[PDB]
């Protein structure tokens, strides 16, 4: 999981 | 009438727009993961009957070409349009690979008034990116 | 006689103002996961804004991060729908  | 006439020639187009790789500048890493969304939505719009257009890595003026462009194609018999926006983004804005563009720029392209072809039909702008920094820590149920 | 210049925009927003959106590296984003898989499943019969409620309620209910940073784990996360259409949208049509 990772932000855009 | 409280249903949009859906029975034009065609269903139209879905524009996708998969940035995944940015300048050093932006301090924006790779969108891994987003070629998957590309590939879902390409098949799941071409079972819509959509025509797909998929465009990787634009830079900001090329997002804005490309808008503009099809803004002025004639979606006369085109029953709706959809935009696929995949990248980084701020709130009321989306990256393209060198920086930022206002998300206004890019919708102002299919005004009612500015793209006559579209008029009284579906405009459909789906996007998949940051609109800021906050977190939401949601709530036990 | 006239409509209104903004008239007939949907904008499906992954996430509410102000926030993050999630994308997971391997799997895709949270939102266009659930978008598909929604329309896949419900394209043929419910109308979008339908549609695009159950898309909340998937990225609402089934999805937290994970991360080995603690700064970015057990996080949520919900769409935006913001809609200026002035009809109901059906991707198919009954001949």
């Amino acid at each position: 999981d990772e932000v855009x | 009438d409280n249903s949009y006439k859906m029975d034009y020639p065609e269903m139209g187009l879905c524009i996708i727009i998969n940035n995944k790789n940015f300048h050093k500048s932006t301090g924006m890493t790779s969108r891994s993961g987003t070629d998957v969304d590309a590939a879902n939505l390409r098949e799941t719009f071409r079972n819509l009957k959509y025509e797909v257009r998929n465009k990787n890595d634009l830079t900001r003026e090329e997002i804005v070409e490309l808008m503009r462009d099809v803004s002025k194609e004639d979606h006369s018999k085109r029953s709706s349009f959809v935009c696929v926006l995949l990248s980084h983004g701020e709130e009321g804005i989306i990256f393209g690979t060198n920086g930022p563009v206002d998300l206004k720029k890019i919708t102002n392209f299919f005004r009612g008034d500015r793209c006559r072809s579209l008029t009284g039909k579906p405009k459909l702008f789906i996007i998949q990116a940051c609109r800021g920094t906050e977190f939401d820590c949601g709530i036990e149920t | 006689h006239k409509i209104p210049v903004e008239a007939d925009f949907l904008y499906a927003y992954s996430t509410a103002p102000g926030y993050y959106s999630w994308r997971n590296s391997k799997d895709g984003s949270w939102f266009i996961q659930s978008l598909c898989a929604m329309l896949k499943q419900y394209a043929d019969k419910l109308e979008f804004m339908h549609i695009l409620t159950r898309v909340n309620r998937k990225v609402a209910t089934e999805f937290e991060s994970f991360s080995f940073d603690a700064t970015f784990h057990a996080k949520k996360q919900i769409p935006c729908i913001v809609s200026m259409l002035t009809k109901e949208l059906y991707f198919y049509h009954h001949h």
